[PDB]
């Protein structure tokens, strides 16, 4: 490399810089780091499947983030805290979070919604039209 | 690799021809550590110097002769130089000159001053720190029996809880122990025997919480089973369903004994031996003068 | 409203996910060292004076 | 070095530096950090050899660090702003020439890997107010986002200086969280022990019922006998809380946000 | 100079040991020094005096950790036992360095007091939500977590113990006591009354005086419910003036 503009007397004028375009084998960290965050991450999606009378699916809900979590924390220290971008398994971590709280917070409005009494709350006949004759048979419940 | 000294203090000449030098040096040495009886354990540490140059017929080594003529035969502590480590104490220095034989053609000897730091362990900040702690966890291993057989028993959930607080101090310890695998400490022996009894109780706290959640419109129930945990270990569709959750009370009950029982003897014996590692009585003179 | 609730996450977690890793599992150093200098720079293409 | 024939000597040596640069802990991680390389003559006195700050090529007193932008290496984390260059007189006393990297740092790694799950953690501890007390869960729930944010917090004070001049502005965040949840946790029980009431434990006071069924339901819109009044109470203390939590929350971390935002570097490097 | 005065001042890092305290930690206060001499010059052929009685901290960049409180420097004229003939001199100067605890009440006393406040709270808790032991476990783990912690923060000499490390193992124990008085009060709610008929000094405790200072079962839950009262009040206050005591 020389630098037409620096001074002819200058050190930056001229160097040899030789290159090392490496790419990383990955199978180690599919192994060991995608697969497991990927597994526990889909994992959330049972919290829909398991009933409200089970008193568990906030437990699974949070314990997914609580994963998340933990994945996120190794991972960051693995990579420099550089603010270019986000590392793509930390762009899934943080949508899987996401995701993950959203699911909480539905679960949590399933479970109110299935402890109510008409004692304490209204069943309006638009909910019932909706979610007892259209959305079941839409859903093939 | 820092074979030599620290500072290259000046020598002192003396008149007649003797030359004394003493320079301060810090040294960083192999002492191969026996983790047996952590933390009650004492290590034999040692420091061993030779003459980097030259062999045992061109310098030889002696020690140095006290006022009173007596051969300090082991290292020297100075009551305005010596400051305690407060975790460390030392009980015996001696030191031996060894010699040996040279190459296997008969080679010229070779002598090196071996000391031998004996130094034990100051156990009071592990026992109240560490040893307390996991005492109280492997306490609530027991606990689980008392807690109901029937929905609302966080009785698995508890010993698992348990063990994961377990298996925390068993992280602890491994980071403050080496990776050496000539022994294992006496104290990750009692973690690991806590993780199983741990174990043990989980798969207890099933099958209690198994028969009692039991039916008479799905299972038989055996009769020497029912018959054991009814009158046999206490004096050693509802009236089904109470005879499930008494036999699950008596299973839990037993269990419970046998498991304190056997926790106290494994916690016991294995406690045991650190109390008795004592440093062993030795011929040799305390390292500092009382 | 739970199995509702499950129709629409599930596909967009799973699509979500697919788009990330794919668009990760995509990702290649470009066929020479330098964009827009046509020389691979290979022990193969010795460029004799 | 290079002497040219007049007698004027350059010299350009290679520095690897590590210079103590007191940091500004309170912004973080929205911060900009004000380090400082004070350059002089150890042993000459400044009536022996007088420290100037290098002058630009024409000969301006550009007093700037230099900084080649065609090679410099590019920091990931941290922008350099202003650089300027100051010489220091003496208050046998020596001159000083004190270089100045403003340097700001750059937050979008925090932002994603720290403050959006303690915001995401957070909103969870505020939906426990919405469980209700049959679900069996709202304990689960409170204590986990509790000690989340603890290992969050604890994680985090490795990263801030263990310096005490001051405390981080996330770090305030993070302990406001959590006396929050601590709090939530505190209300929670307060309503698991309200709904399991009956009249075998608690007989229902007058200004309990005149408070909790006309009063805060009118404002919440809210709407074996004795057992549901004590459950209905409960439901409508419960939702009490969460509206209560939510401005708390709400107000209290945007205010402490917005605070951390705001305190940008200054145009001037000498303010 | 041209009298032949010379002065040198060279720069130098000291790692000096240093006895540290931890009684008070983080409220400690540390004594460490740095005995000065020369090596192999004795007072009688080389004498080093003190240029003032204290050292010069005007070019003293401000720690923001640690309050210098005061600093002294002492001549002294040991004897050595490798040198009986003569006393070899030595200055040894000494800082009283006091830490500003900001830091480690924020990052450590204020989550350990929450939660030892939560510790007493599972007694206000009723036994049929179910989860009274979910919340004291998950305090036991915590506390273990920053037990953990603070194991990091002092040395493991067995000088003595830390006050944080006494509050934290008392808060240890009255944690187990606490899960231990929960699990008996739980067997207590959830006592079968057929086989476990109540003892005419418990029901003459715990339904007439304490709060007045199918049937049966409400009978032992209605004893676990006042046992719950007690014991919230007395694990409050205990708590309360255990940290007081210690602060
Ligand atoms: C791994 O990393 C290394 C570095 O760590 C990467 O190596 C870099 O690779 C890039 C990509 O090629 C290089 O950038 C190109 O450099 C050449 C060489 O220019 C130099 O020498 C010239 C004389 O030899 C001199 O004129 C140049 O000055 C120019 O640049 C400086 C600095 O910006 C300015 O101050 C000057 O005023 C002047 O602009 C310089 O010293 C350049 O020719 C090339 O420029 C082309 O591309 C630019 C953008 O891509 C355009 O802005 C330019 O106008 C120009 O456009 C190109 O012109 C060609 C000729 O007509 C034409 O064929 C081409 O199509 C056209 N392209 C476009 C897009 O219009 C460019 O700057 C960089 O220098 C390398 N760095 C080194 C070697 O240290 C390496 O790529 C990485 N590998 C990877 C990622 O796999
Ligand atoms: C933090 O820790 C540091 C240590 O890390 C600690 O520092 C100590 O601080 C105390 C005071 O706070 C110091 O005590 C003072 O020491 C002074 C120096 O004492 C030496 O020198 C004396 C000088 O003697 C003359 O004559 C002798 C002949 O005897 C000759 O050799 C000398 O040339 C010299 O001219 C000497 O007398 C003295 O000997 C004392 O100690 C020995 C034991 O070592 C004892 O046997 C003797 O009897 C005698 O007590 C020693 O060699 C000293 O001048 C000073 O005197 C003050 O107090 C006396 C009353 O005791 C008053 O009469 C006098 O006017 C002064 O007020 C005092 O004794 C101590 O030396 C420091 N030690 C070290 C190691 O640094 C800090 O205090 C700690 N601080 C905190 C807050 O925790
Ligand atoms: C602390 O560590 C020290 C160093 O390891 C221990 O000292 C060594 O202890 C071993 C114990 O096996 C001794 O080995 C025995 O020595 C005797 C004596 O023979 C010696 O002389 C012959 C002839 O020169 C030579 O061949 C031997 O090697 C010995 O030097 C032998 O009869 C035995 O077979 C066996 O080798 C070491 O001799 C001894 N060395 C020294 C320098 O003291 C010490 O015991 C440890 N102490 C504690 C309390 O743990
Ligand atoms: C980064 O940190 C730098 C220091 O580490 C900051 O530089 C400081 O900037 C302030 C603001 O200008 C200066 O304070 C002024 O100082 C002058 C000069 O003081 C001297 O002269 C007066 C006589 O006029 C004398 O009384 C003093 O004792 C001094 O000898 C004063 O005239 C002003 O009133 C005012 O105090 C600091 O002096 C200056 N410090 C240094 C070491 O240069 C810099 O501003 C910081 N940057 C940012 C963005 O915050
Ligand atoms: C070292 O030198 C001394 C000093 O010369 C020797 O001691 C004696 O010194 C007197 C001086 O008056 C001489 O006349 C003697 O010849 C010296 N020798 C003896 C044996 O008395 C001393 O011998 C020398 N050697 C040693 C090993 O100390
Ligand atoms: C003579 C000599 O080097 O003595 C060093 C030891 N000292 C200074 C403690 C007496």
């Amino acid at each position: 490399n020389v630098d037409p503009r620096a001074p002819l007397d200058s050190p930056s004028r001229q160097d040899i810089t030789f290159y090392l375009i490496i790419r990383r084998k990955p199978l180690f960290y599919i192994i060991n780091i995608l697969v497991p965050c990927v597994l526990i991450s889909f994992m959330v999606n049972l919290v829909f499947y398991l009933p409200a009378d089970s008193g568990e699916k906030t437990s699974v809900a949070i314990s997914v983030l609580l994963a998340q979590s933990v994945f996120l924390l190794l991972i960051s220290k693995r990579l420099p805290a550089t603010s270019m971008a986000i590392p793509l398994i930390g762009k899934f971590l943080l949508f899987g979070m996401v995701l993950v709280t959203m699911v909480v917070v539905i679960c949590v409005i399933v479970l109110n919604i299935h402890f109510r009494t008409p004692s304490t709350h209204v069943l309006s006949e638009g909910v019932k039209k909706l979610f007892l004759e259209t959305l079941p048979e839409l859903l093939h419940m | 690799g820092q074979f030599g000294v620290a500072y290259d203090a000046n020598v002192l000449v003396y008149e007649g021809g003797s030359v004394t030098w003493l320079p301060p040096a810090i040294y960083r040495s192999v002492c191969a550590v026996e983790v047996t009886y952590f933390p009650f354990d004492w290590q034999n540490c040692s420091l061993i110097f030779r003459s980097q140059t030259y062999n045992a017929e061109e310098v030889e080594f002696t020690f140095a002769v006290d006022n009173d003529g007596k051969t300090i035969n082991k290292i020297d502590i100075d009551t305005e130089a010596y400051t305690e480590n407060g975790e460390w104490a030392i009980d015996f220095c001696p030191g031996v000159i060894r010699r040996h034989h040279g190459g296997a053609t008969d080679g010229p000897g070779e002598t090196d001053v071996i000391y031998s730091l004996i130094i034990r362990r100051k156990p009071l900040f592990y026992v109240i720190n560490i040893i307390v702690p996991c005492v109280l966890i492997s306490g609530l291993v027991l606990l689980a029996y008392f807690l109901p057989a029937q929905a609302g028993g966080q009785k698995c959930t508890v010993s698992i809880n348990v063990l994961l607080a377990q298996t925390v101090f068993l992280f602890l310890i491994a980071q403050k122990i080496p990776e050496t695998s000539l022994s294992v400490p006496l104290l990750g022996r009692f973690l690991i025997f806590v993780m199983v009894v741990a174990t043990l109780i989980v798969m207890n706290c099933v099958i209690v919480l198994n028969v009692s959640q039991r039916t008479p419109t799905t299972h038989a129930m055996s009769p020497r089973l029912r018959h054991v945990l009814l009158e046999l270990l206490p004096r050693l569709t509802g009236e089904e369903v109470s005879d499930w959750v008494r036999m699950g009370n008596a299973l839990d009950n037993i269990c419970f004994w046998a498991a304190l029982v056997l926790f106290s003897v494994g916690s016991s014996l294995i406690f045991l031996g650190a109390y008795f590692n004592r440093v062993p009585d030795l011929p040799y003179a305390p390292c500092i003068q009382p | 409203v739970d199995r509702l609730c499950l129709f629409v996450v599930t596909p967009v977690m799973v699509v979500g996910t697919a788009w990330i890793f794919l668009q990760g599992v995509y990702n290649q150093p470009p066929p020479q060292p330098f964009p827009g200098d046509p020389y691979s720079y290979n022990v193969q293409d010795k460029r004799f004076i | 070095v290079v002497v040219s024939s007049d007698g004027s000597v350059r010299w350009q040596p290679p520095g690897i530096y590590r210079s103590s640069c007191s940091i500004q802990v309170t912004y973080f991680p929205f911060d900009w950090q004000n380090c400082t390389m004070v350059f002089s003559s150890y042993s000459y006195d400044s009536s022996e050899v007088s420290l100037q700050t290098g002058l630009g090529p024409d000969g301006q007193g550009h007093q700037e660090i230099h900084i080649h932008e065609g090679t410099f290496i590019e920091n990931g984390q941290w922008e350099i702003i202003h650089k300027p260059s100051r010489l220091i007189q003496p208050p046998g006393q020596r001159q000083e020439v004190i270089f100045y990297l403003i340097i700001r740092r750059k937050p979008l790694f925090y932002l994603v890997n720290v403050i959006a799950p303690c915001i995401l953690i957070t909103l969870l501890a505020i939906f426990v107010f919405y469980l209700p007390p049959d679900a069996g869960e709202k304990m689960g729930l409170s204590i986990f986002a509790l000690l989340t944010l603890t290992v969050f917090l604890l994680l985090l004070a490795d990263k801030v200086p263990e310096t005490s001049l001051s405390v981080p502005i996330i770090i305030k965040y993070l302990m406001f969280t959590m006396v929050l949840v601590t709090f939530s946790v505190i209300l929670s029980v307060v309503v698991l022990n309200l709904h399991h009431r009956s009249p075998h434990t608690h007989q229902m006071p007058l200004w309990v019922r005149q408070i909790f069924i006309h009063k805060l339901p009118l404002y919440l819109r809210l709407k074996d006998a004795l057992k549901e009044d004590w459950q209905f109470v409960a439901m409508v203390v419960d939702r009490l809380f969460l509206w209560t939590f939510i401005i708390f929350t709400s107000v209290g971390t945007l205010v402490i946000f917005l605070d951390a935002t705001y305190h940008l570097p200054p145009p001037d490097p000498f303010p | 100079q041209y009298t032949g005065h010379i002065t040198w001042t060279p720069p130098a890092i000291f790692k000096s040991y240093c006895e540290i305290i931890v009684t008070h930690f983080p409220f400690d206060e540390q004594n460490c020094s740095m005995k000065l001499g020369t090596w192999t010059y004795d007072g009688s052929v080389v004498a080093i005096n003190p240029e003032s009685d204290q050292p010069d901290l005007s070019n003293f960049m401000e720690s923001g950790e640690w309050v210098i409180k005061e600093s002294r420097g002492w001549k002294h004229s040991v004897t050595y036992s490798c040198c009986p003939d003569t006393p070899y001199l030595d200055i040894t100067y000494h800082f009283v360095m006091q830490r500003l605890p900001l830091y480690f009440i924020v990052n450590v006393i204020i989550p350990c007091l929450l939660f030892s406040f939560l510790t007493g709270l599972v007694f206000y808790l009723p036994t049929d939500s179910g989860e009274k032991m979910t919340l004291s476990i998950s305090v036991l783990l915590s506390l273990t977590v920053f037990l953990l912690v603070i194991v990091e923060l002092i040395p493991s000499t067995s000088s003595a113990v830390p006050l944080i490390g006494k509050y934290m193992l008392f808060t240890m124990v009255f944690v187990i006591a606490s899960i231990i008085i929960t699990v008996i009060v739980i067997n207590t709610h959830h006592r079968s009354p057929s086989t476990h008929v109540m003892p005419n000094w418990v029901r003459k405790v715990f339904i007439d005086t304490i709060p007045n200072i199918n049937n049966a079962a409400a009978e032992w839950k209605y004893v676990a419910m006042v046992m719950d009262h007690i014991l919230l009040g007395v694990f409050m206050l205990v708590c309360i003036i255990g940290t007081l005591a210690v602060f």
